[PDB]
Formats: C-alpha cells, structure tokens, sequence
C-alpha cells in the first residue's frame, strides 16, 4: 500500500508521521496537527486558511460578490470526526491511484521530485530554500525542520476551489525556473462535481442538472497532475491562455482556459496548444534544466547536515534524470529530457486517468459545471479503492450506475446548481 | 482546478 498506516485523527503526536507542524507562510500560526502519509507527503485536515494570510475568513462576506460556481460552508473540516473522515478518505484515494500503474508512475515522479536546493547566493554552496519544509514539533517540544514535497490541505473559503498553492520566491519563479516547489493541495474528499453524459448537454450552460458525479479520485489525480509539473518546475505560465474558440458560450464571454489546464486535462484539449508554443516551452526548460545541471557542476559544498553533497547532487541526478560524465559532471541529455517531461506533461493527464479508472468523467476540460454534491466514499460499502462507486457484483458494477447520482442516489446530496447561473 |  501507499499510506502504510491507517492513521485515525485522534492517535497520539509522536513527532515524526503524527504531530503539531507549522508551515513557513512568513506569518505567525498556531500549529496544526498533521499526518506524514508517506516519505515526502503530509496531510493536514484543516481548512486552509495558512498558505495566504489573506484567507483566513472561511464566511462569504456579502452574498453576491463570489461566482455562480463557488460553496461555501464555515463549519465544514471543524470537528474531529470530519477529520477523521477526511483523513480517512483521502488515504483511500491515494490508495486508489497508487492501484494504477499510470497513479503508481505519477505518485513516484513525485516522491523524487523533491524541490531544488537553489536558496544559495554563493555558486559554490548548495543551500535548500526554508520554504519547502515544515517545522515538526519533536516530543521534547522542540521544532525540527523537515523537507517535503506534498502537502494535502482542506479548502479555503470556497469548499470546491480545488487547487495547487506553494511559496514563492523573492526572485525566482519556482513553479516554471526548472527547481520546483512544495506544493499544497486544496482539496476534499467529501465533496464532488457532477456532469452530464451527452456532450451538448455538457457543454452548455443552460441544460443539465449534473446526472453523473465525478470520481473524486480523478479530481485528485488532477491535482497531482498539476502538483507534478509545479514540483520539476514546468508549470505553463497561466498568463499564456487559450482564447476558447470552439464554444460559442465561452467565446460570447471571452473566457479564457490557461495552457496549463488544457495540458493537464489532455486528450484532444491538449491540441488546443498550438506546436510553435508547445515547442517554445520544451525548448525554455530544457534551458531551465541545463542551468540546474550547471549550478550542481558549480557547488563545492553543502549547507546543513541532513545529508551530504554527493548524496543530494545524486538526488537531483535522479530527479532531472540527468548524465553523469567521467569528472562527475553533469549535463542535460536532449533524450532523456525529452522523454521525461513528455511523461509529466503527456503521460500524466486527467483523461488518461479516466482510462485506467475505467469511469465517466466529462469529455473536456471546456465545459460548464452542473452541481455540487456531498459524499461519503470512506464506508467500503460506499466507495472501495478498486471501483470507486462503481461496485463491483452490485447493481452499480456497470455502466458506471455507481457513479449515476439518480440510480446511486443514497450516495450523493445535491449542495447546489450551477445550470442557468453563469 | 477544475474550473467552470
Ligand atoms: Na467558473
Ligand atoms: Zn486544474
């Protein structure tokens, strides 16, 4: 299994996988219990209302200013059973993916895709940069610094802004300079979209009441999908977007998708990104990359004694999948990076994801969003890690019945409709 | 993100 443990809220801190964290958002916060689900993954069941100072208010202000698709519920992720559940559920899903082998390839590209030791001003020292870690409180009460690549958050404000967040940088855009980031995701297993099976259907505002529900653990697998890229630091800049041109309700409001949702939703999206700027970002980061392999070749020293200086130039060897020469030194290999950010970019997409969950799931990323509803996937008679909702030797096994809000309708509560309110 |  991925998560080793099947951690339950309220077993004790013992200040290493369980334990009060508090995490480098320049600001002063009360520590959090977390959970360490796997080497370089923790999961926090709070409400993110840490990673921007700026949302901590989990109340909608007015009740008219937010978008037609947004939820908003203060109480949501305030109790300890919520925890637990949340918890719960959210190491089914990663167990759930981790059972693909496409989920087992993604989930190990980024366990090695650990951030970029770039915080140094002097080339000849590699220096970690302070904010991708968390500070652990140990059990004699002391903090102790600690890497880590993930970071699984409940949402802020918005319950179903889903997303990837990380720290930047004074300078350097971690997410697109080839170093990566720790990356927190805002997500809930409690929750889900629902869409419709007719694509005319689905990609119209006006009709639809959101028939089938989204497995969730596409939606997460979405957002790993995003972490990956932003993690090897070849996020697409979201100002470089696609003028949606091939629906007359997107282009009647000039709405806008980023390259970076089309590439991670892939499919016959991905085609949306024309191949002279497809070639244009290939060609930036295999700069990016070249860079990185430069500035290990410059480093004469380590900062810290977490590790050693070969071990952590081997870690990035492995992590940029770079070639070592006679001297030791290194050098990007135009196949090599080819072959890897191809794997990031083209491999791990959400419609592949569809492919080896074997459900429905909407046909495009340019669609319009039909309902909200409430869910409960950590009872196995609800939810199982092989079929999703979709339960094998059960009237839900086939065609995805499971996933049918209407036939399955024990498993779902409407929240909200978002037909008509675009 | 899931997006609209
Ligand atoms: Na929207
Ligand atoms: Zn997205």
């Amino acid at each position: 299994p991925f998560v080793n443990k099947q951690f339950n809220y309220k077993d004790p801190v013992n200040g290493v996988d369980i334990a009060y964290i508090k995490i480098p958002n320049a600001g002063q916060m009360q520590p959090v219990k977390a959970f360490k689900i796997h080497n370089k993954i923790w999961v926090i069941p709070e409400r993110d209302t840490f990673t921007n100072p700026e949302e901590g208010d989990l109340n909608p202000p007015p009740e008219a200013k937010q978008v037609p698709v947004s939820y908003y519920d203060s109480t949501y992720l305030s109790t300890d059973n919520e925890k637990d559940n949340y918890l719960k559920g959210v190491t089914k899903l990663f167990e759930r993916i981790y059972s693909t082998d496409l989920g087992r390839m993604l989930l190990t590209s980024i366990v090695r895709g650990i951030p970029f030791w770039g915080g140094s001003t002097i080339d000849t020292e590699l220096k970690v940069i302070d904010t991708n870690c968390i500070n652990v409180i140990q059990p004699d009460g002391s903090y102790r610094s600690e890497e880590l690549n993930l970071v699984i958050i409940g949402p802020s404000a918005d319950i179903i802004q889903f997303e990837c967040k990380s720290f930047g940088h004074e300078v350097l855009n971690l997410t697109r300079n080839g170093y990566g980031s720790t990356q927190y995701i805002r997500f809930s297993p409690d929750f889900t979209f629902g869409f419709e099976e007719s694509l005319e259907v689905d990609t119209n505002p006006l009709l639809g009441a959101g028939k089938f529900a989204t497995d969730p653990a596409v939606t997460l697998a979405h957002e790993l999908i995003h972490a990956g890229h932003r993690l090897y630091g070849i996020a697409i800049n979201p100002n470089r977007v696609f003028k949606v041109n091939t629906n007359a309700y997107y282009e009647m409001s000039g709405l806008e998708v980023s390259f970076e949702e089309l590439r991670t939703f892939g499919g016959h999206d991905a085609k949306f990104i024309d191949s002279l700027q497809e070639n244009e970002f290939r060609l930036y980061y295999y700069n990016k990359f070249k860079d990185i392999a430069s500035t290990l070749n410059k480093a004469k020293s380590i900062v810290g004694t977490t590790a050693s200086l070969q071990y952590m130039k081997n870690v990035f060897k492995e992590k940029y999948l770079l070639s070592e020469d006679t001297s030791g030194k290194f050098s990007v290999d135009k196949l090599k990076f080819d072959k890897l950010y191809k794997m990031l970019t083209e491999i791990y997409t959400e419609d592949n994801f569809v492919k080896f969950f074997k459900v429905l799931n909407r046909k495009t990323y340019l669609n319009f969003d039909k309902a909200v509803f409430k869910i409960n996937i950590v009872p196995k008679v609800n939810y199982t890690i092989y079929d999703g909702f979709n339960l094998r030797n059960t009237n839900l096994a086939a065609n995805f019945n499971g996933q049918n809000t209407e036939i399955n309708n024990m498993n779902f509560t409407k929240l909200k409709n978002f037909t008509g309110l675009f | 993100r899931y997006g609209c």
